[PDB]
RNA sequence: ACACCCAG
């Protein structure tokens, strides 16, 4: 259930939209939640 | 003021200085069967 | 959405948070759901619209112990940035637009205008040699005068560093390169800005806009430019009136040449009173004029 | 998010 070298993780889980849901607030304009912006640093640092 | 009878007790009247508060019933009301829910939680939204 | 009668639209209910549809009163689908914030922050600013859609990157702040410092004294995560050099030219513009407007006093609605007009043109990219400051000072040019107040060429390099022959070399550039027309000015739109800046009272604001209409309409002045016939507006309406003002204050406003408003006013002069309105207080009278 | 404020 819980091997050691499954705590030194080597893939990371990207939560769903319902866990991170972009906001509307006073008109069209998509309010990324702070996971989305968090993933995207980790997909730009991965990519270089 | 109903049976016009005396009050046996004699009671302490006069002029007193009162004020009326931003405080109103009308303003405090809320009620809900079902409504709007949160876009992360979906349960019900905070406030009036 | 509806079965019985798809083609009828949904009306929304959010007292009641359902959708229902106003013919058989049927509550399809689910709950509606809010897309605003739940709160009265999880969620940050949103992009700049203009901005052209970069990167969700965030920032690293200062450091708070021992374990955020390097031994060299520094450190060990900094705030590196990602952005395109597309973005840092537009950011920079746009950096250099408010600059510009917040000098002459703009309203914001003409930055946003100028702002619109500038990702429009770098969008379709046309002018591709000329100086990202030369094609913005130009596009605040044309977005004073896209919404009914233009300005000089002279206010505005004024402004910038941008020289008045580059200026309108951009504006002609852009005006072929966008396939906008924009329409052309008059002496009235010139009136208020060129007046109030000077210190005239009202009276003589409405004398003064009152003679460069009618001169314009009745055609006596060809082809001079509309700051030489509304300096010479001004100088018959301060010269006639207690607030005298003479060529030099009303040129440095105007730009205009201390010879090029003689030029303008040695025309405009011998047919002086039926050009002024016949409801003026004359505090001085028409023939007591100077001869210039 | 923050301020202000209601009740105990």
């Amino acid at each position: 259930y819980a091997r050691p070298e499954w705590m030194i993780v080597t893939v990371l889980p990207v939560p769903p939209l319902s866990v991170r849901p972009a906001v509307v607030m006073q008109g069209s304009a998509r309010n990324q939640d702070d996971l989305t912006h968090k993933l995207a640093d980790i997909v730009k640092i991965n990519n270089q | 003021g109903f049976t016009g009878r005396k009050i046996t007790s004699q009671i302490f009247i006069g002029p007193t200085y009162y004020q009326r508060l931003k405080h109103m019933v009308d303003d405090k009301i809320h009620s809900r069967a079902r409504g709007p829910i949160q876009i992360l939680n979906r349960q019900p939204m905070e406030g009036r | 959405t509806c079965p019985n009668h798809p083609d009828a639209i949904l009306v929304e209910d959010y007292r009641a948070g359902d959708m229902i549809c106003p013919e058989c009163g049927l509550v399809v689908g689910d709950r509606v759901i809010d897309v605003g914030s739940e709160w009265r922050s999880r969620v940050g600013d949103s992009q700049n619209p203009l901005l052209s859609d970069g990167d969700l990157s965030t920032m690293i702040g200062k450091g708070t112990g021992a374990a955020s410092f390097d031994e060299f004294g520094n450190s060990k995560y900094q705030n590196r940035r990602t952005m395109s050099s597309s973005d840092r030219a537009m950011m920079n513009a746009f950096k250099e637009i408010t600059t510009m407007a917040d000098r002459i006093n703009l309203p914001r609605n003409i930055v946003d205008r100028t702002n619109n007009l500038f990702k429009q043109v770098y969008e379709q990219k046309s002018l591709k040699g000329r100086a990202n400051d030369a094609i913005a000072s130009a596009c605040l040019y044309i977005a004073c005068r896209q919404e009914g107040v233009p300005r000089t060429f002279k206010e505005i390099c004024a402004v910038s560093r941008i020289s008045k022959k580059e200026i309108g070399r951009c504006f002609k550039l852009i005006l072929k390169a966008l396939e906008t027309s924009v329409d052309l000015i008059t002496t009235g739109d010139f009136m208020s800005r060129f007046c109030s800046n000077l210190c005239l009272p009202k009276q003589v604001q409405m004398a003064a806009t009152h003679i460069a209409r009618k001169a314009v309409e009745l055609d006596l002045v060809p082809g001079r430019s509309p700051i030489s016939v509304a300096a010479a507006a001004i100088y018959m309406a301060s010269q006639a009136s207690a607030e005298k003002r003479t060529q030099k204050e009303i040129g440095d406003i105007a730009g205009v040449a201390d010879v090029t408003i003689r030029q303008s006013y040695r025309l405009i002069y011998p047919r002086a009173p039926d050009l002024f309105p016949t409801d003026f207080k004359f505090d001085t009278p028409v023939d007591k004029l100077p001869q210039l």
